[PDB]
């Protein structure tokens, strides 16, 4: 297994950014998940080499941090807040609208591999509850019609 | 450039300090910041001794806005009695439920935070500073990286800053989904490229932190105060709010209010005033049942006349105000809090690892009416026994809010017991 040059170059930028290479581990894993739509298990041995870390260290780190997904490839992660304030103000309405539009529930991927619904804890936008992200983009859910418009922008 | 979409959180200020620019929901770049006299406090600070700056921050009564309210000057004094090198860390992990105060500084007025970091780093003799921002704030990350390049361009970062002989680089690190990485020792473990496992304290970071060196960890909102303290002087800063708990405070208000958002107010403001005077009262003008101080405390409608300060009888915490009204089920809300701690314990300590899991798993059975008498007695026991042997605040408080709902809303819990 080998990192495509355009990804490897970004990884090296992160590794060169902090005073110590190993500090770059989370930025590299974010970058790998960004490129592939998940963390390929085969990616972890080469990353460990570049960070000059043992593989078991890198595997342990991937396991620890909930944003990293080794299981499901998805072009777009729909992160849905299931914490206290979004629950009070209508997480269940958001999930119902997501199911009506995409045919999937939390933890599931659409058949085309386009969308995965990821239930997450408080996204720190509680005044705008109920909150969701589509990759790096963050939104208040208003209604199914409004959610359908937002989702149409991700192709 | 273009940044990821951010919801436009409402922001309102009576003091026009932290939110002078951040009350407008957009990125304020270095020119706008400079136009408002930005980075003049840094120029003033670099013509003072580090010791003088610590003394001003001490005399200001500035307390940790991260939620514990530890005196900021006194933290810095502990750091500088230990030999260097020293590190300065800005904690931008902000992952407490209901808590969105720090992000509006980061995303709208990043230079206020950066100016604060440079002054604080100089005060403690740190030539290397870090921002650790949660992974779920990607826009905050890109905005801070761009803002840091702007500061470098204008000679506020790099070597020999404005001929002072003071060197500083600021590195932006990202979290990857762990609440525990906001705990200052877990944060430092994450900066070192490891899992977010809190360390036994003492030692505190000011004695042994990043690479074992003296390290100050301060919250975004704490650091954002430092430019005002230097600009105004500690004396004028102490004119803001009560002289014992002085300065502006950000109050992120959410749930059943008409105007959810962040409020910049003095800390003599009462909880009742936050909800009814500033946040426009309750949705449907329904009676307040409870206020969740993030996932830390639950105040009843009998506790609304408390100051929003770090006093023993005060609200304290992050200043986070989640409002529940008369029709909100307290046990349903307690379940969401249990689910949070279940998802976030790092598992190093046994009572925390099993207690956070069992508290959630049993409270779900109670909520769904599937609990045995043993499950009920079990739930009570585990709630009182998450804390023992815990080496950080998560284990210490994972049962705290839920215990307060059991004491303050017994009639509601008893309904479920049948
Ligand atoms: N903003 C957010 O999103 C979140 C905030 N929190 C807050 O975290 C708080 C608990 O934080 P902790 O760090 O566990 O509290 P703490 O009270 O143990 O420590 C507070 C600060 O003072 C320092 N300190 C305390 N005693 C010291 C001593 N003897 N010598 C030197 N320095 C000393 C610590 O190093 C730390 O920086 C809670 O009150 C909660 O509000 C928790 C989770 C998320
Ligand atoms: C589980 C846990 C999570 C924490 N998360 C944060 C956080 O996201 N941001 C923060 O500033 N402090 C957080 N804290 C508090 C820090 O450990 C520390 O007290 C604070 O960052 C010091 O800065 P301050 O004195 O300016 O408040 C957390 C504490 C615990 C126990
Ligand atoms: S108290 Fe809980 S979160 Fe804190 S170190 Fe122990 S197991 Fe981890
Ligand atoms: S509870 Fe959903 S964003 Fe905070
Ligand atoms: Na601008
Ligand atoms: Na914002």
């Amino acid at each position: 297994f080998e990192f495509p040059e355009e990804l490897k170059t970004k990884l090296q930028e992160h590794i060169n950014y902090f005073p110590k290479k190993r500090q770059a581990i989370l930025l590299c894993l974010h970058e790998i998940q960004n490129y592939y739509g998940y963390i390929p298990p085969e990616s972890l041995k080469p990353l460990a080499d570049m960070l000059e870390l043992p593989l078991n260290h890198v595997e342990g780190v991937v396991a620890f941090y909930d944003m990293f997904d080794r299981e499901d490839k998805a072009k777009y992660r729909i992160r849905v807040c299931v914490s206290i304030v979004c629950h009070l103000m209508g997480t269940n309405k958001l999930l119902k609208a997501l199911e009506n539009i995409l045919g999937i529930k939390p933890g599931e991927v659409t058949p085309d591999g386009k969308f995965k619904i990821v239930p997450v804890q408080c996204l720190g936008a509680c005044s705008e509850a109920p909150v969701f992200m589509v990759n790096d983009d963050e939104y208040k859910f208003e209604s199914e019609v409004q959610l359908n418009e937002i989702l149409s922008r991700y192709t | 450039r273009s940044y990821p979409a951010i919801p436009r959180i409402y922001a309102e200020t009576t003091l026009n300090m932290l939110l002078k620019r951040a009350k407008k929901p957009r990125v304020h770049s270095i020119d706008e910041y400079l136009k408002d006299g930005g980075y003049q406090a840094l120029e003033k600070a670099l013509n003072m001794s580090p010791e003088e700056i610590i003394d001003w921050v001490d005399k200001s009564t500035l307390r940790g806005r991260g939620g514990a309210g530890f005196p900021t000057g006194k933290k810095w004094k502990f750091a500088v009695q230990n030999p260097g090198p020293r590190y300065f860390i800005c904690n931008a992990d902000e992952m407490e439920p209901g808590t969105f105060k720090d992000r509006i500084i980061i995303e709208r007025d990043p230079h206020l935070l950066i100016e604060g970091i440079i002054i604080s780093s100089y005060a403690i003799g740190a030539n290397e500073a870090y921002i650790y921002i949660r992974g779920e704030y990607p826009a905050g990350y890109y905005i801070l990286r761009d803002a840091i390049e702007e500061a470098k361009k204008k000679g506020f970062l790099g070597k020999n800053i404005l001929g002072s002989g003071f060197d500083l680089e600021i590195y932006v690190a990202r979290g990857a989904g762990a609440y525990i990485c906001g705990e200052e020792t877990a944060l430092i473990e994450s900066l070192e490229g490891k899992r977010g496992h809190p360390r036994l304290k003492p030692p505190y970071p000011v004695q042994k932190g990043l690479w074992g060196k003296p390290t100050v960890v301060n919250n975004v909102e704490t650091i954002a105060n430092v430019p005002f303290i230097i600009s105004m002087g500690w004396e004028e800063y102490r004119y803001i709010g009560p002289s014992d708990y002085a300065g502006p405070k950000l109050f992120p208000v959410s749930g059943k209010v008409k105007k959810p958002g962040v409020y910049e107010l003095p800390m003599n403001t009462t909880l009742r005033e936050v909800i009814f005077k500033y946040a426009g009262g309750t949705l449907g003008n329904k009676k307040v049942k409870a206020v969740f101080s993030g996932a830390l405390d639950c105040f009843s409608s009998e506790e609304l006349d408390i100051p929003m300060d770090y006093s023993p009888l005060g609200f304290g915490g992050t200043g986070t105000v989640i409002v529940l009204t008369e029709e909100d089920d307290i046990v349903e809300a307690a379940l969401k809090i249990a689910e949070f701690y279940e998802h976030e314990t790092c598992g190093q300590c046994t009572p925390c690892r099993v207690g956070c899991y069992e508290q959630a798993n049993l409270l779900e059975k109670i909520y769904k009416g599937e609990a045995t008498e043993q499950d009920w007695e079990g739930f009570d026991f585990v709630n009182r026994n998450i804390q023992p042997t815990s080496i950080c605040g998560l284990g210490a408080v994972a049962g705290r809010l839920i215990r307060q709902t059991l004491e303050k809303f017994p009639e509601e819990w008893e309904k479920y017991r049948k």
